């Protein structure tokens, strides 16, 4: 029969630990460091592109930032295609909820919703889970300014700043040395690529290998805005703080 | 249009004594001014000392008596040869006519 | 690896067997029946002084006429005293009677084997027999007060007088000795109490011990603390007696 | 680990075993088939082999009447070439049904080879041990020669071989094609193209045939059809007045 | 589609998943649940491993399933989501039908039998969870505390633990509280909560956060500081000696 | 039908609903509550066929409830109508609907504003001043037309009710036994247990 | 390595299914069994192995009917047999309802055989373990066919099956030899009779009951019906007498 | 060898074997004996029922399929129920379609088609318990042997079980004697009691321990167990 | 019967790898060599038409596909399978989109769908990863030019110009040093066929290169005139003809 060739992918090690997400969270150990930091006036989300090459077209690129809502993104860490999968229900799930309410979905609730997903084809179903890990940032009204992560197992957390990838050790030590509760956005946002360029695995941190984006609620406004950094504006920000 | 339902006549009677009980009826079916048998009969032994007729539509009448019938020989299958009493019969034939409560047996029955 | 209802090269299922392990390292269970009454007595066994012994139910009623005692994985029963409740129920519901004892662990019996991958008979969506075996005790009018041993096996006894769980083949054999057919409902209530004493690794008291029996005339109840300690107290007087 | 050959998934080495495996199936009969295309005709010879005297060699074929005008010549065992022949059957006649036409001889090959790729992405479905030879002369295309494997690989030919000595017939084909410069058999009467096609395959086999020995098809405008005993004996005869 | 019986028994009779659901009980955070004359009092320890958390959104460890019955959990953090779910579905279908609360009883013995369903079904692993459900029925001033395990066993106790270094903090409450006199107080029960996990905590003010449910959907949650007070006057009771 | 009135004031939603239940000759009931509280700050009030009536009000407060203890967070009156719009838009082409009318009046504690909701069981949603279903509204919106102003207070939305009831039980047909009034406000909901002569 | 023969539908090296080919060793294990195809009809004979005295003679039947034109029989596990005579005749039937004529023989024969080959396409199920030999009259003369576990099957002259294939084989080609012209109804149940008896040598051990029928258009109507009474004794002296 | 072959009942052996069915067919010889034999009017079935404790009943071991049809049990008691209840129901439709009681023969049939199902489909296991069924039909008395091989043969008498050998000796011994015995049900019964005492060994079959089941001419099936088997001890 | 393989054959390793999406890798560099280049007013894609014997007729099998007007594809690895991605591709392109806005998918999006099929067959129920990687160049409205490499593990990235296959290494190599942000479409053409020829190890021509573009409209292609805003398809497969001419100035 079959059985002979079954992986059985959600069993306890007799150390009652998830074989399979065990070995997911080491596939992403692997992946490029994802950097997320939330400040007093928004959230910076910064991400380190794995491999590239003089011809990739950077353009026209993403792998890394992603936006569910108008108010939520994501930093992904692991395989591309698996996260793309879980983004698109997420954005299902976002807009399903302002369908039935007429508001936008709190932070948390699809966040949550997302860790089920996840936590599901952990315990049921026989198939692999997906070798991905969110950083989510996100604003509503009832918590403002919101860090969450994800990871195969399917549970989530809140952080003032956190690191997803390769490298997340030695990334959340610099974080926790130089984070302050009263930091400021354009302070995290160098933060961030500090971080980044003492993780980093390559030679140099150049703006072609970053993805960056943050979520502010521009004063001259009152309406939250998400901002993904073009190609020409990561260059920029990268001369300003000193990296060059 | 088709009509599923039907009337064969006839008439049945039940008469409860302190020590014994009688279930008659004629032996009579008919079909509108027509008849189809002098003698058919209508009233059944069923075992376990129960005797039972379901008048009105013969096709239904029979049908019913049939299902009991065979309920009784599945009574004693489950039950070590268990006697069906009266009561327990009577409560059996409930289910059997509820069963098709939105397409009714279309018969009197008594037992 | 290799199937859940697999045939042993001696002809038996795997699946039952292993069961019937986990079922000898469950809590005793002692049936035994009488012209007066079946009676029903199982050890408690907390795990921790710290734990509410009432709040453990491992003789249960099945209806009126039908009580129950298990013993192993206690879990596992849940599901099956279900079952039990409702066929009863049922067929009170389609023949206005009591079900007979047999028939009603016949039915119970009739999930037991209901497990696998997909074996090619009906639907028996179940991964694995159940963990639990059940000491169902009632009486009809028909045969009288009953005494039934139900395995995971599906196949069930009637036994005069039975024992199940952790001390079972050291009760079974007091059993043997014991056993008549003319005991009162009072003798098998301390019968049932001084085999328990013995092959129980705690000293027996009301708390970590329990009694049960059902008679023609009040049905299936579950002796409350306060009887049951008398009754330890009348065994005690007994035994010191000679 | 070591269960990577016996279901079709990868190999460290990026190979499927089992199509590979199924490939060496194709051979168990030890029969050589080879197609070649006329002016306005496609002949399939293929070798007939009845060792036990109590067969009805009547019965013994692996060619098949796919529809009208498509014929379809098997090289493996007979119950993996019956299944693929009566699909082909079923295939032709709901595409006629569907789509108003006849199925063109290079789509029935392309949606058998489609068939047997989802084999070889499925692990409860094995591959047909059997390779499959199309023949037709196409409203479209003409004289057509569509070929199907257990990888699910399909390619047209100007002339096939397939079989155990597949290789000696392809290349004295070739040296042929090589030397008239055009892409078929310059013939008018499709009887010569049977008789070039036996020809070179005794060539390249070195073997001789009776009217027993050999299985013949031939696909024309409107039709295609197998030979009988007879109609092969006479081709033999005419080969005979040559050499 | 996928069925196969992950569940099943051993040579010996044990179902080895459901062992090592245990087992994964045994590597959670450390819960504990004592139970008052008038009150139930729920304690978990907070982990350490990482330490930059926003401690606003970040899951707390004892959920509500109703207005008056909480549950708190050991183990794996997704698994015992699932389970309160079930859960808070069924307490409304049961305000909905039955037209009153669940009992703490009830709402316990259905999220056993969620479990015990997942030890015995096709294509799914045992819950890595033991809960403890702590509240009052309905109209009643009696204390209820209920524990559960991957198993589907269940019971109640006057005083429980769970997680890692549960069988050292159990040792505490099995010769620190007498079933004779109950901590007749909410403080005098919240105090011998703390002192239960400082024998495993080791000092840790930002690491134990305890809930208080009183009668009648009264369940609060003490802060930084009020529990911070607890550990300072504990403390003292060891020094002053 | 019976009598569902909804009127929004300066700070407070009032709810009055009919207190009778009629089946066929008879007065069966003569103290009915047709509401529900879907939670403490919002109130819902219903009229239609018999069964549905109650069955899609409390399956309505059931979700909230729940919604409520997941979140630990009360959804705004605007966010609730909006979820009982698309049930009764569902129910309307499902193969029995749920023949209901609904009023829901509920104080958003964010925005300290109370509000008004009335669908009917078409999952037909409008925000109004003032509400009312079936043949009441004949009656009573050309009163409130007229009477209503935007910063009454409570006190002067019950004598505004008083006079709906007043004329309501002048013109129409039916014995409807007098109303229940409900007040939703920053404070929840309360009912005004002195109606019967106010 | 190996293992290949360890599920049903895998492939071997050398492009073999070992568990059609273990199937095979079922059948050669079996009784004996054969069909001879004479001018305008077919006879089917069996050996049956009598293992005591207890079972009760001309009982305990294995020759099989489909429709009311064909006959089956079949060497190795009997109800192997029976489930795919069972098919055989639901598919008989499925032909008749549609196209009003019996099914003909070689239709009938490529229904046996594409459910049999299906058996070998799925590790889930288990190949059939018999060889089948069956047959009959239709439209166009008679035929005779027999069934491999691989699915594979031809028209026969002459076919033999189980422990005394080879007797029989060999007994079968010399009355093909001598008879170019073809066999008679009424001597091929003669012959058969003989070839079981000659092919019984090769289980000697045990007794045995003969059992033969036919379908001849002269002498059933081309209908299938079962040797009997005088005619069977008639066969069975005819072999008595040539078995010494 | 073996141990590869034999973890389902869709693999065949190198040998040609299915592992899964024989393991199944040791199961019947572990069950206890139970004898049948029938004369041209009447059929019998002798089960020895077995007990676990001194304390426990001896189990069943012939069921009632109808009026005119019955069987003994060897092996897994639940999968002759399971059995027994599919064959009462061939019994019933055929009575309740075609107003026709259920021949004999063709319910050896459909009890070898079912336990033939369990053999070829991968997840399912074979049937644990062999059956003796007797019955009374238009061709008169019948004995039918079942094995979860799916193989059912016709016999004037057999036995299966432990020891069953003894008793199977015996009946091929004893067959031109009994199957004579017509019209006289008492000593065909004596027969059968013969036949299974041939194949004890432990003890003496008691009135607890018999059990005896009859059908024939105008003798619908019954079975008789305790006081009712006294006169044949 | 039935799948019984309702569970993965492809999971994580105790390394972190996946085992079935790295050896369909494995099987991609086996592959012939192909290619794409964007230019400023087009993208070229282009392979070896490995004939597997010269009785095979190299026409009959098209290595670069249209997916829809604007959009082409081509591969690296497993012939059959990349079949019938392209005919899932097709599709999809018409049930995903085409049949819901009347327009043609944009190439991001068209590639995203074939990425998700892909990624499926890496996690779904009894099967194995693809074993090809895909590039896909197409032209919409609102993006204009892009080219898209897609593999196994059902990842996607643009490029300027890159290599998949066999001598992708030194194919790569050699297109970092002859690309710029200026080059037209001719140039990126014959780039291509430069490229391509240190991969060929036999005859280089029209009839052994299978090479097609993304550039204009063709309304000579279209098959219709009278709607002034069809101008046709903009895909367009070099005959064999037209390969020769641009090889002589090579």
């Amino acid at each position: 029969g079959s059985r002979r060739y079954d992986s059985r992918t959600t069993i306890f090690s007799p150390e009652g630990r998830l074989y399979q997400v065990e070995y997911a969270l080491e596939s992403i150990s692997h992946a490029g460091t994802a950097i997320g930091i939330m400040a007093s006036d928004g959230i910076v989300l910064a991400a380190e592109r794995k491999v590239t090459s003089t011809l990739l077209e950077q353009d026209t690129s993403t792998e890394k930032l992603y936006k569910l809502n108008d108010k939520i993104a994501v930093a992904v860490a692991g395989l591309t295609a698996d996260a793309e999968i879980l983004i698109n229900t997420a954005r299902i799930h976002a807009q399903n909820y302002l369908k039935t309410y007429n508001e936008d979905i709190p932070v948390e609730i699809l966040v949550r919703r997302l860790s089920d997903i996840k936590q599901g084809y952990t315990q049921h179903g026989g198939l692999r889970p997906f070798g991905v890990s969110f950083i989510y940032a996100g604003y509503d009204d009832r918590y403002g300014y919101q860090l969450y992560t994800s990871n195969p197992s399917g549970n989530y957390t809140g952080w003032k700043a956190i690191s997803v990838g390769a490298n997340t050790s030695a990334a959340q030590t610099l974080l926790q040395m130089d984070y302050k509760d009263d930091m400021k956005v354009d302070d995290a946002i160098e933060l961030a690529l500090k971080t980044l360029s003492k993780t980093t695995d390559s030679s140099a941190l150049t703006y072609d290998r970053l993805e960056f984006a943050t979520i502010r609620k521009g004063a001259n406004d009152g309406e939250v805005y998400q901002k993904i950094f073009k190609p020409q504006e990561i260059k920029d920000i990268l001369v300003k703080t000193g990296i060059t | 249009q088709f009509n599923p339902y039907g009337d064969n006549g006839g008439t049945i009677l039940g008469i409860a004594g302190e020590d014994f009980a009688v279930l008659a009826g004629d032996t009579r079916n008919i079909t509108d001014y027509s008849i189809n048998s002098r003698y058919e009969p209508k009233v059944f032994d069923c075992g376990d000392n129960i005797v039972m007729s379901a008048n009105g539509f013969a096709a239904d009448g029979d049908a019913l008596v049939k299902r009991f019938k065979n309920s009784v020989k599945w009574y004693h299958f489950d039950h070590n040869d268990k006697k069906l009493s009266i009561n327990s019969a009577a409560r059996n034939i409930q289910h059997l006519l509820y069963g098709k409560r939105f397409f009714p047996y279309y018969v009197h029955t008594i037992i | 690896d290799r199937g859940v209802s697999t045939f042993s090269p001696e002809g038996r299922l795997f699946q039952v067997e292993y069961s019937l392990e986990a079922i000898k390292l469950g809590s005793t269970a002692i049936g035994i029946a009488t012209k007066e009454g079946v009676v029903l007595g199982v050890e408690k066994r907390a795990t921790s002084p710290l734990l509410e012994s009432d709040s453990i139910e491992k003789i249960v009623e099945i209806d009126r006429h039908i009580g129950c005692a298990m013993s192993g994985l206690t879990a596992d029963a849940r599901s099956m005293i279900e079952h039990a409740r409702t066929a009863a129920v049922t067929h009170n519901l389609y023949y206005d009677e009591d079900i007979n004892v047999e028939s009603l662990t016949q039915s119970v019996c009739d999930l037991a084997l209901r497990f696998g991958e997909g074996a090619s008979g009906e639907e028996r969506l179940m991964s694995r027999p159940f963990g639990v075996a059940l000491l169902i005790a009632g009486h009809d009018a028909d045969d009288g007060y009953q005494l039934f041993h139900a395995e995971p096996s599906g196949t069930f006894y009637r036994y005069n007088a039975k024992a199940i769980g952790s001390g079972s083949e050291g009760a079974q054999a007091e059993l043997l000795n014991e056993w008549h057919s003319s005991l009162t409902l009072k003798e098998a209530e301390l019968l049932v109490l001084k085999i328990l004493k013995q092959v129980m690794e705690e000293k027996l008291d009301e708390n970590n011990a329990q009694l049960s029996c059902i008679t023609k005339q009040d049905g299936f109840k579950i002796y409350d603390n306060e009887k049951t300690a008398e009754l330890i107290k009348e065994l005690k007087e007994k035994e010191a007696a000679e | 680990a070591g269960y990577d050959r016996h279901i079709t998934i990868f190999s460290p080495e990026g190979r499927l075993y089992q199509v590979e495996y199924a490939f060496k199936a194709t051979n168990q009969t030890n029969i050589n088939s080879l197609a070649v295309r006329g002016k306005d005709c496609t002949v399939v010879i293929s070798q007939k082999k009845v060792p036990d005297k109590l067969l009805d060699p009547t019965t013994v074929s692996y060619i098949f009447c796919i529809s009208r005008t498509i014929g379809m010549v098997v090289n493996g065992p007979i119950p993996d070439a019956r299944n693929a022949a009566l699909r082909a059957k079923a295939e032709a006649a709901e595409f006629r049904y569907k789509y108003g036409y006849d199925m063109p001889c290079d789509v029935l090959a392309k949606r058998m080879a489609n068939l047997s790729q989802i084999y070889t992405q499925r692990a409860y479905m094995r591959p047909l041990g059997v390779i499959l030879t199309f023949v037709s002369v196409d409203e479209e295309l003409g004289p057509s020669i569509y070929k199907t494997d257990p990888a699910g690989y399909y390619v047209g030919y100007k002339a096939t071989a397939t079989g155990p000595k597949q290789q000696e017939i392809t290349t004295n084909l070739e040296n042929h094609f090589k030397k008239s410069k055009i892409d078929h058999i310059n013939e008018e009467s499709w009887e010569k193209v049977v008789e070039f096609a036996i020809t070179h395959m005794i060539d390249a086999l070195g073997t001789e045939f009776s009217k027993n020995d050999l299985e013949v098809g031939v696909a024309t405008k409107d039709k295609f059809f197998t030979l009988s005993a007879e109609n092969i004996e006479e081709r033999l005869v005419a080969i005979a007045e040559q050499d | 589609g996928y069925d196969r019986a992950l569940s099943i028994f051993s040579p010996d009779g044990h179902i080895f998943q459901v062992e090592y659901a245990l087992e994964a009980v045994k590597r959670g955070t450390c819960a504990v649940g004592v139970k008052g004359k008038n009150c139930v009092v729920l304690g978990c320890e907070r982990r350490s491993t990482l330490k930059l958390q926003d401690t606003r959104i970040t899951p707390s460890k004892v959920s509500k399933i109703d207005s008056h019955v909480v549950l708190s959990f050991s183990g794996l953090n997704a698994d015992s989501r699932i389970l309160i779910e079930k859960a808070r579905v069924e307490a409304q279908s049961h305000r909905l039908t039955l037209e009153d609360p669940v009992t703490v009883e009830y709402l316990t013995r259905y999220v056993a039998g969620v479990q015990q369903r997942y030890t015995q079904s096709g294509g799914v692993r045992p819950f890595g969870v033991s809960t403890l459900i702590a509240g009052f029925d309905p109209r009643d001033d009696e204390p209820k505390l209920y524990q559960t395990e991957p198993s589907g066993i269940y019971s109640s106790w006057s005083a429980q633990t769970i997680g890692r270094n549960s069988k050292t903090v159990r040792e505490f409450l099995e010769k620190n509280y007498d079933r004779k006199e109950p901590p007749a107080t909410v403080e005098e029960c919240v105090k011998l909560t703390v002192r239960s996990l400082l024998e495993v905590v080791q000092t840790g003010a930002k690491n134990i956060e305890i809930t208080v449910v009183k009668p009648d959907s009264d369940i609060v949650a003490l802060s930084s500081e009020e529990i911070n007070q607890y550990v300072t006057q504990i403390e003292q009771e060891k020094q002053e000696q | 039908m019976d009598i569902i009135l909804g009127i929004r004031v300066q700070d407070s939603v009032i709810l009055a609903s009919s207190k009778a239940v009629t089946r066929g000759i008879s007065v069966l009931k003569d103290s009915d509550d047709k509401t529900r509280q879907l939670s403490p700050h919002t109130l819902m009030s219903f009229a239609g066929e018999a069964g549905d009536t109650v069955q899609f009000a409390e399956y309505i407060q059931a979700n909230i409830q729940l919604y409520s203890i997941r979140e630990d967070y009360e959804l705004s009156p605007q966010a609730v109508s909006s979820f009982v719009r698309q049930e009764l838009a569902k129910s309307i082409r499902s193969r029995r609907p749920y023949q209901v009318n609904v009023l829901i009046g509920g104080y958003d504690k964010k925005k300290n504003k109370p509000e008004l909701y009335q669908i009917d069981y078409l999952g037909t949603k409008v925000e109004l001043p003032y509400g009312a279903h079936g043949y009441s509204g004949f009656y009573t919106f050309s009163l409130l037309d007229h009477h209503y102003r935007p910063d009454m207070t409570t006190e002067e939305g019950l004598d505004l009710l008083k006079l709906c009831v007043q004329e309501l039980e002048k013109r129409m047909p039916m014995d409807f036994k007098g109303v229940i009034v409900k007040i939703v406000d920053k404070d929840g909901i309360r009912q005004v247990d002195d109606f019967q002569a106010q | 390595g190996t293992g290949y023969d360890l599920s049903n539908s895998v492939f071997s090296p050398d492009g073999r299914n070992f568990q059609v080919e273990y199937a095979v060793k079922a059948v050669e294990n079996g009784t004996t069994s054969i069909g001879i195809k004479c001018n305008d009809g077919v006879v089917f004979a069996v050996e049956k192995l009598i293992t005591s005295k207890l079972l009760v003679p001309q009982k305990n039947v294995k020759i099989q009917v489909v429709d009311r034109h064909i006959g089956c029989v079949y060497s190795g596990l009997i109800p192997d047999g029976r489930h795919l005579v069972n098919r055989g005749r639901e598919e008989a039937a499925s032909f008749k309802k549609l196209y009003k004529t019996p099914i003909p023989i070689p239709a009938f024969a490529d229904r046996l055989g594409q459910y049999v080959q299906a058996h070998t396409l799925y590790n889930s199920v288990r190949p059939f373990g018999v060889s089948t030999i069956f047959g009959g009259v239709d439209k166009n003369g008679a035929h005779l066919y027999m069934l491999e576990p691989s699915g594979s099957y031809w028209g026969y002259k002459g076919a033999a099956t189980g422990k005394g294939r080879q007797s029989a084989k060999a007994e079968l080609e010399k009355l093909v030899d001598h008879h170019p012209e073809g066999l008679s109804a009424r001597e091929a149940v003669k012959q058969a009779a003989k070839i079981i008896y000659l092919a019984h040598e090769d289980n000697k051990e045990k007794d045995f009951e003969l059992e033969i029928s036919w379908c001849s258009l002269s002498e059933t109507n081309g209908l299938h019906k079962f040797v009997k009474g005088d005619l069977l004794q008639e066969a069975i002296d005819f072999a008595q007498k040539e078995i010494n | 060898f073996r141990n590869n072959y034999d973890g389902d009942t869709v693999t065949f052996s190198p040998t040609g074997r299915l592992f899964q069915v024989e393991y199944a067919l040791e199961a019947i010889k572990q069950g206890s004996v139970t004898v049948g034999l029938r004369s041209n009017t009447h059929a019998v079935l002798v089960a020895l029922k077995r007990n676990a404790d001194e304390l426990s009943s001896y189990q069943k071991k012939i069921i009632k399929c109808d009026e005119h049809m019955g069987l003994s049990l060897a092996g897994l008691a639940p999968d002759a129920r399971v059995l027994s209840n599919y064959l009462r129901q061939q019994c019933n439709y055929s009575s309740l379609v075609f107003n026709r009681k259920l021949a004999v023969e063709r319910a050896g049939h459909l009890l070898c088609d079912k336990a033939q199902k369990n053999t070829q489909s991968y997840g399912g296991r074979p049937y644990g318990v062999g059956l003796l069924i007797i019955g009374y039909d238009k061709s008169g008395a019948h004995l039918l042997e079942f094995q979860p091989s799916g193989n059912v043969t016709e016999l004037y008498g057999t036995a299966i079980g432990a020891r069953s050998q003894g008793a199977k000796t015996y009946l091929e011994r004893t067959l031109d004697t009994f199957i004579k015995i017509d019209g006289n049900p008492d000593e065909l019964i004596k027969a059968g009691v013969e036949a299974i005492s041939q194949s004890l060994r432990d003890e003496s079959l008691t009135v607890d321990n018999l059990s005896i089941a009859i059908v024939g001419k105008d003798t619908p099936f019954t079975i008789y167990d305790g006081e009712a088997v006294a006169k044949y001890i | 019967m039935t799948d019984r393989y309702s569970f993965s054959l492809t999971t994580f390793s105790p390394s972190g790898k996946l085992g079935q999406i790295d050896y369909a890798l494995t099987a991609v560099k086996q592959g012939v060599t192909s290619l794409g280049i964007k230019a400023t007013n087009g993208v070229v894609i282009a392979t070896e038409k490995k004939s597997s014997s010269p009785l095979a007729m190299s026409e009959t099998l098209s290595k670069v596909s249209l997916l829809t007007p604007d959009i082409g594809a081509v591969y690296s690895g497993m012939g059959p399978d990349y079949r019938v991605l392209v005919d899932k591709s097709r599709k999809v392109a018409h049930t995903s989109y085409k049949r819901i806005y009347g327009e043609y998918p944009p190439t991001k999006l068209l590639v995203s769908e074939v990425a998700k099929i892909m990624q499926e067959a890496t996690q779904s129920g009894g099967v194995r990863p693809f074993g090809v990687s895909l590039l896909i160049a197409g032209h919409d409205e609102f993006n204009g030019f892009s080219l898209y490499q897609v593999d196994p593990s059902g990842s996607y990235f643009p490029w300027k110009a890159t290599a998949i296959g066999k001598g992708s290494v030194a194919a790569k190599t050699f297109l970092e040093k002859r690309w710029n942000d200026e080059l037209e479409l001719e140039d990126a053409i014959h780039i291509a066929l430069l490229t391509l020829k240190e991969s060929v190890e036999g005859e280089f021509n029209g009839d052994t290169i299978e090479l097609a573009i993304i550039g204009d409209e063709n309304p000579d292609l279209l098959g219709y005139t009278g709607i002034p805003t069809d101008k046709g398809p903009r895909f367009r497969k070099l005959t064999s003809q037209e390969i020769n001419d641009r090889l002589e100035a090579l």
